[PDB]
């Protein structure tokens, strides 16, 4: 920022490693808004097929929502765990780099100078 | 590039001459440029015509080169105040006029002065700031 | 970048042998089997170290051994083996194939006056064993120091600290 | 050098021979004997137009065959490999696809010279 | 880096100058494109054999494979366009400027 | 004199190839690019490419003859141009002739020539390496490993060109 | 064409251009443009129109010429590092030829008068082809180089292509000719931020991919090739273009459609580089596209425009023709900003 | 490789040909053997932008091994040099440099 950091397996969608990050909630919004996407799918299909739009084929329908929301299962799953890794790394190297990032100590607001413009 | 880098080499307001030829040369060369491509993909007719199309594109661009050369360094020596946005800013119609006047004409000439007017103050202000265009990858 | 240890010229001074190259393709194979010990030891020189200015002395006993092969075969076979190279050199290709009757006399020759035996097929072509008494020398290549590897991949993963942290995606 | 003493030789032997021809037989020549021979009648002017072959696509398949002759060709220093096995396997590959090549070319007109 | 390599490195520009002036022929301006595979083999031949690249001898032959196989679709889309428009110049095939 | 002759044979691979990049009538671009090509075959045999010289002869050879013989079946003009001829192809070639031999003058005159990259005049008889190749020829061994170490290589040129004979009769075929 | 060899066609052109994607060497990835080329030419003149012909050559000369200038700037890799592998390029000559050498390829900087017209000439079919598949190979050897890239010359490579891409599409009606123009614009867009993020342009190249699919086959559907034959479409199929609308107002970016997520994204990046002047460039001069896209809106069924008589059996009789995932290419074209730290996924 | 499969697929398509010392036929060692072999073995699993910067030195030597523009740079210095200093006349070469 992630393609050539150490022991990147390629063309795998989730490491055996990720295993150990939460599973998506089934009730997670990013979730089932792409369960949305699926039934949007569903009345655009209709809509240029000429169809009932809401009320036509349910069977064309219902397999665009199921389909959604398995591959944005998996797309969720993968999206935390390229976040996790780059919270890993991120103190990973904060702990083994600590000389450039250096504890700031406090220097409380009762001694600042810093002024005040008037605004008039 | 290196004569691009010329105009930083001469300090602003002094060596005024070497300043508008300096600016002369980068609006001259970069004449060179449109022209060549103009006399390519627009077709032309004759070897006399093609080289006065250059001429003329030529004469513009060096001639608004070289004005915006005198404004920047008599504006740093009238006021003796090098940092200044408006100091390239009077090569607006500076440049405007004479582009409009090389192409004798009101409406591009007089339209012209505001749009390298604030440029050349934008381009100053780059000068002195840190402002970056192709900035390196840091990030 | 520094200097090159070209060594005395003197060092390059040894005796240099003198038979024509029918010569030494006559003598080929009883060659290989009566002088492969120096010969072998020269070149294990030659692979380990990778630098003939570290061996030249291995160099100098291939020389002083092969000078003793051939002075034995003045001394007992001098004639046969002078018929067999001339016979060889005739052929623009020097092949053994057209001058077997003159081998067959050079073979016998130092079979039952030098105790030679000519090596059978692929004998001289095995992979041989020394015991050269020199070191194994630790960097052949002179590497430099091996650069230190990058800060090496562990921890163990826990949820990202707030989700996706950008703009508006609590989650 | 040998190489090229032999080229310049035969240049020079051939260049010789054309310089005898154009000089030591004498010219008496007009118009009419430098004329563009066209079996007797006067030509109806030709011999620079578009003249039009049928051939043209198997003429063109023969540089597409002539590259598959260029790849075939290391086969006699292939052979002395110590796994014949795939060498084998790819030579006649190499020799299916000129053969497969071949045999399409054939079915969909291809060789047939356009009338 | 010796003068034969400036010489079919400067040869490349010229084919490569050659091309982008089509003058009247686009089965000349095919000449330059096949003109520019020549310093690319030979230039590539130089190297792979100066260096020993061994295994890396066959880099040309496999330019060569390639290399009639874009000659071959060049005179093949002559063909059509000198077919049915005549000749070959490349200036009577700017219909397509609308 | 025998010096090196790799300067002087691409030097006439130069000038040929200054020829049919001048765009002359397309035959004699042929006679051009060929003289080029057969002295090109002699560059890398001077170098040791034995096979790979003569390789290049072979197909270019077979290459350029089915060029020209498909410029004078639909591509002929009914008055060719020549060397001469048009101006245009005058001023483009002896335009390459003065400028190559402006840069061989710019190089064995100073040998220190550094356009784009660096190019120093010292004989290129120098980067020759001193070495046996026992009883085999390194180029023959280098191409021939074609069948055992490039499997990939040939199953992709092969299906290749013979996609390219499939592009070439339905582009070709029409209507 | 017969159907199979069509079909085989295809396949090398997916193959062609797979090879260059998973190739670690420099051979075969110039062996994979080679055949990307080869397989793709036959492709544009399949109706045999005679646009197509010289539509196909100009795609030839510029594609080969691009193609032996990358050949080259390989060997001369090659001769300053003995490598073949896609890491970096050790002579910046060898570097400062392949950007324009894979330019042309893409068609971004003054090497793009070829895009417009042979668009214009080839079928919608193989437009569709040409303007998404054809950029994917160029782009993963730019991404894979993106290490060793000359910021000053990548940048300005893409700065030309957003301002003429914009400049032109304002001056066309026939709608092949701008969506070359407005390709041409995402693709300064795409590489702008090479240098900086190659996550990003992978982001955008998706995006930009199903922008072009979704808005050609709604062409392919609708069966129009100008302004005008557009038009009609109203009176006929009123739905297909007032999808149409949505997409070109996502193709244009104006968010919250999905075409803004890679535009926003893209500035987001930039910005962290302190690059500031050449973002608010793009900002500005992305509204050229902007335009043309409203005319376009404008036309179709923002305001109903004459219609013929003739359209009385034509709306007697339906589409035969089967889009698939035209449904399913809106969604994404259209609605996907609530998803967009999934960006991450391709990192 | 942009999307590696032969990394994932475990077998070889163009990672043999790609480097210099790899196996090549029948064991013939390329020019600058060493050379590379030292520089690969100097820059492996480090990164690319950490080898740029730390195995520096076995690049320009492998890369020298390569061109030889110094060492051609050495041999030119030394002739023009003798060819002034014989030219003038100095010295003249030894008889060993005759035959
Ligand atoms: C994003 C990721 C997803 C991408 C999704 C792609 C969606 C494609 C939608 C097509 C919907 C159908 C429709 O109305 O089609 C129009 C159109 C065909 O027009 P048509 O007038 O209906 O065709 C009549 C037939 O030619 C009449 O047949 P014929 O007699 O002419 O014979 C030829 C026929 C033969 O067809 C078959 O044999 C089948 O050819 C075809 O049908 C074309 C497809 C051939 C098979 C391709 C298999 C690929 C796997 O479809 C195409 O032109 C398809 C082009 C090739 C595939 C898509 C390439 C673009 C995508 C590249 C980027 C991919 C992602 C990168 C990241
Ligand atoms: C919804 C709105 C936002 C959309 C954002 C994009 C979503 C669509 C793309 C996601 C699926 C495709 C990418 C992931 C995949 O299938 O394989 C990933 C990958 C495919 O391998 P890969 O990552 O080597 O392939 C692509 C190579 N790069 C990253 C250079 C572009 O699977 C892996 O195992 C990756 C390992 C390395 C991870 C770091
Ligand atoms: C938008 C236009 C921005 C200013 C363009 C340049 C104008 C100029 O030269 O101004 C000089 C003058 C001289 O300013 P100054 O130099 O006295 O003070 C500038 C501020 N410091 C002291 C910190 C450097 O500046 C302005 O006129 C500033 C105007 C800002 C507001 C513009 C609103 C436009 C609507
Ligand atoms: C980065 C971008 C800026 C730098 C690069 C560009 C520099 C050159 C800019 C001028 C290009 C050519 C302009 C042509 C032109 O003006 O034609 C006469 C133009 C166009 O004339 P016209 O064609 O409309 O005249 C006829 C008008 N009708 C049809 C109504 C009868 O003149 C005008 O627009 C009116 C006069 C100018 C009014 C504005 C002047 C002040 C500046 C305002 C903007 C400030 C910011
Ligand atoms: C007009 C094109 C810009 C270049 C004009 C020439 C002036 C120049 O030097 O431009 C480069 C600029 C300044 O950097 P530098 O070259 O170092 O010179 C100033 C002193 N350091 O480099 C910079 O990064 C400074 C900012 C340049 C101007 C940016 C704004 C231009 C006007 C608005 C957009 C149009
Ligand atoms: C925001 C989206 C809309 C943006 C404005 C679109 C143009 C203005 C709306 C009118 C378009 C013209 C028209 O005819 O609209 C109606 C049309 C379907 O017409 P009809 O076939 O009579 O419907 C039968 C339904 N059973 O149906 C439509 O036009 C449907 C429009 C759908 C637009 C895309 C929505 C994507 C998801 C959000």
């Amino acid at each position: 920022m992630m393609s050539g950091r150490p022991g990147r397996v390629p063309l795998q969608f989730l490491p055996n490693e990720a295993r150990s990050l939460p599973p998506p909630k089934l009730t997670d919004p990013r979730l089932v808004y792409m369960g949305f996407l699926g039934y949007c799918s569903g009345l655009i299909d209709n809509a240029i097929r000429r169809r009932p739009v809401v009320s036509a084929g349910l069977h064309r329908q219902l397999l665009y929502v199921t389909s959604f929301v398995f591959f944005g299962y998996y797309l969720l799953k993968r999206q935390d765990y390229m976040y996790a890794l780059r919270d890993h790394d991120m103190f990973a190297y904060v702990k083994s780099h600590p000389e450039d990032f250096p504890e700031k100590d406090k220097k409380t607001y009762g001694e600042i100078l810093e002024e005040f413009h008037p605004v008039r | 590039k290196t004569l691009l880098h010329k105009y930083s080499d001469i300090p602003e307001g002094t060596e005024c001459h070497r300043k508008a030829y300096a600016s002369t040369s980068i609006g001259g060369a970069t004449g060179l440029i449109v022209s060549a491509y103009s006399i390519a993909l627009k077709p032309p007719a004759s070897f006399l015509e093609g080289v006065a199309r250059t001429g003329r594109y030529t004469f513009t661009s060096a001639a608004i080169g070289a004005i915006f050369g005198l404004t920047s360094c008599i504006s740093a020596q009238v006021r003796e105040k090098p940092d200044d946005p408006l100091n390239y800013f009077i090569g607006g119609c500076a440049g405007g006029l004479t582009l409009g006047a090389r192409t004798r004409s009101y409406g591009i000439g007089a339209a012209a002065c505001a749009y390298m007017g604030l440029t050349a103050a934008l381009v100053k202000m780059g000068q002195l700031e840190g402002w970056q265009v192709f900035a390196e990858p840091k990030v | 970048p520094g200097i090159v240890e070209l060594p005395t010229l003197e060092d390059l001074k040894v005796q240099e042998v003198k038979v024509s190259s029918s010569v030494l393709k006559a003598a080929a194979h009883h060659y290989g089997a009566q002088c492969d010990k120096p010969n072998k030891e020269f070149m294990l020189c030659r692979w380990e170290e990778k630098d003939p200015r570290r061996c030249l002395e291995e160099g100098k006993l291939v020389n002083q051994c092969a000078l003793d092969f051939f002075r034995q075969i003045k001394r007992h076979c001098a004639e046969p083996f002078t018929e067999y190279w001339t016979c060889i050199d005739y052929s623009g290709l020097q092949l053994f194939r057209h001058c077997r009757k003159q081998q067959a006399k050079f073979d016998e020759c130092v079979l039952d006056k030098l105790g030679w035996v000519r090596p059978d097929l692929g004998e001289l072509s095995k992979v041989t064993k020394v015991k050269t008494d020199r070191p194994l020398p630790e960097n052949p290549y002179h590497s430099r120091a091996r650069p230190e590897p990058n800060p090496e991949a562990e921890g163990d993963l826990k949820p990202a600290k707030h989700g996706s942290r950008l703009f508006f995606w609590t989650m | 050098m040998n190489i090229m003493l032999t080229l310049l030789t035969n240049v020079t032997l051939a260049s010789l021979l054309v310089l005898i021809a154009f000089w030591l037989p004498q010219l008496n020549a007009y118009s009419e004997k430098t004329s563009p021979y066209e079996c007797g009648f006067d030509p109806m002017g030709s011999a620079r137009l578009p003249f039009s072959m049928k051939f043209f696509l198997v003429a063109i398949t023969f540089l597409l065959f002539d590259l598959e002759i260029a790849l075939l060709l290391p086969l006699p220093w292939a052979s002395q490999t110590n796994n014949l096995k795939t060498m084998l396997t790819m030579a006649l590959f190499l020799l299916i696809l000129l053969a497969a090549s071949l045999a399409y070319e054939w079915t969909q007109k291809g060789l047939e010279w356009a009338e | 880096m010796p003068l034969v390599y400036m010489n079919i490195i400067m040869a490349f520009a010229i084919a490569l100058a050659g091309l982008l002036m089509y003058r009247s022929h686009l089965m000349s301006s095919l000449l330059c494109l096949e003109g520019m595979m020549l310093s690319l083999f030979i230039m590539s031949t130089l190297i792979i054999l100066n260096t020993h690249f061994t295994l890396a001898n066959m880099m040309p032959i496999i330019l060569l494979v390639f290399a009639a196989c874009e000659a071959a679709l060049g005179l093949s889309l002559l063909v059509m366009v000198s077919n049915t428009y005549g000749t070959d110049y490349v200036q009577n095939l700017n219909l397509l400027q609308c | 004199m025998t010096m090196y002759i790799a300067f002087i044979l691409s030097t006439i691979f130069v000038i040929g190839f200054v020829g049919f990049s001048s765009k002359p009538s397309p035959i004699y671009g042929g006679l051009g690019l060929i003289v080029s090509g057969g002295v090109g075959c002699g560059i890398v045999l001077n170098f040791g490419g034995s096979f790979l010289g003569l390789m290049v002869f072979l197909i270019y050879l077979g290459g350029m003859l089915v060029v020209f013989g498909y410029t004078t079946a639909m591509a002929t003009e009914m008055y060719p141009e020549v060397w001469v001829s048009n101006k245009t192809v005058f001023g483009a070639f002896v335009s390459g002739l003065m400028m190559e031999f402006c840069m061989v003058y710019y190089a064995l005159k100073e040998e220190e020539v550094e356009i784009i990259f660096k190019f120093n005049g010292l004989g290129d008889w120098v980067i020759y390496d001193t070495g046996d190749s026992g009883f085999f020829s390194e180029e023959a061994m280098g191409i021939a490993a074609l069948y055992s170490y490039g499997t990939w290589l040939v199953i992709v040129t092969g299906w290749s060109l013979l996609i390219g004979v499939v592009v070439i009769m339905e582009i070709t075929r029409g209507n | 064409m017969n159907p199979i060899i069509y079909t085989t066609l295809i396949m090398t052109v997916m193959s062609g251009t797979m090879l260059v994607m998973i190739s670690s060497h420099w051979l075969l990835i110039w062996i994979g443009f080679e055949m990307n080329l080869l397989a793709m030419i036959p492709v544009l003149m399949k109706n045999f129109n005679p646009r197509a012909t010289e539509a196909a050559t100009k795609y030839f000369l510029t594609q080969a010429t691009a193609s032996m200038m990358l050949m080259m700037a390989i060997i001369i890799n090659l001769l300053y590092s003995g490598q073949w592998t896609i890491t970096k390029m050790f002579n910046p000559v060898a570097m400062t030829m392949m950007t324009m050498a894979l330019a042309m390829k893409l068609g971004l900087s003054p090497f793009h008068f070829w895009v417009p017209e042979v668009t214009q000439g080839i079928s919608l079919q193989a437009g569709l082809l040409l303007l998404t598949w054809q950029k994917l190979a160029p782009l993963s050897v730019l991404c894979q180089i993106s290490q060793s890239i000359n910021p000053n010359l990548m940048l300005t490579m893409a700065m030309l292509s957003i301002l003429i891409g914009g400049w032109g599409g304002l001056n066309q009606t026939q709608l092949r000719k701008i969506m070359a123009y407005s390709s041409i614009a995402h693709m300064g867009w795409m590489t702008a931020v090479l240098p900086y993020n190659t996550t990003m342009t992978i982001l955008n190249l998706l995006i930009y991919i199903t922008m072009t699919l979704a808005m050609f086959m709604l062409l392919i559907h609708s069966s129009a090739t100008t302004t005008l034959s557009l038009s009609h479409t109203w009176n006929k199929m009123p739905v297909i273009t007032s999808l149409m609308m949505v997409t070109l107002l996502s193709m244009g970016g104006l968010p919250p459609l999905s075409g803004f997520m890679p535009k926003w994204m893209i500035i987001q990046e930039m910005t962290k580089n302190e690059s500031i002047i050449m973002p608010t460039l793009m900002a500005m001069t992305a509204l050229l596209n902007l335009y043309f896209y409203m005319r376009l809106a404008y036309s179709s069924s923002l305001t109903m425009f004459p219609s013929t008589n003739n359209m009385k059996m034509k709306w007697q009789f339906e589409h035969t023709k089967q889009m698939k995932l035209l449904p399913t290419m809106i969604v994404l074209s259209t609605l996907v900003l609530p998803m967009t730290p999934a960006l991450s996924s391709l990192n | 490789p942009f999307f590696d499969v032969q990394k994932r697929l475990g077998l070889d398509l163009d990672r043999w040909m790609t480097i210099q010392s790899a196996e090549q036929p029948h064991k013939i060692p390329g020019r600058c053997h060493a050379f590379e072999k030292e520089w690969i073995e100097c820059a492996h699993g480090i990164g690319g932008i950490r080898a740029e910067k730390e195995c520096k030195i076995e690049f320009d030597d492998f890369v020298e091994c390569l061109l030889r523009q110094k060492t051609m740079k050495r041999l030119s210095a030394i002739k023009r040099q003798r060819d002034k200093l014989i030219k003038e006349g100095k010295y003249t070469p030894p008889p060993h440099h005759l035959g």
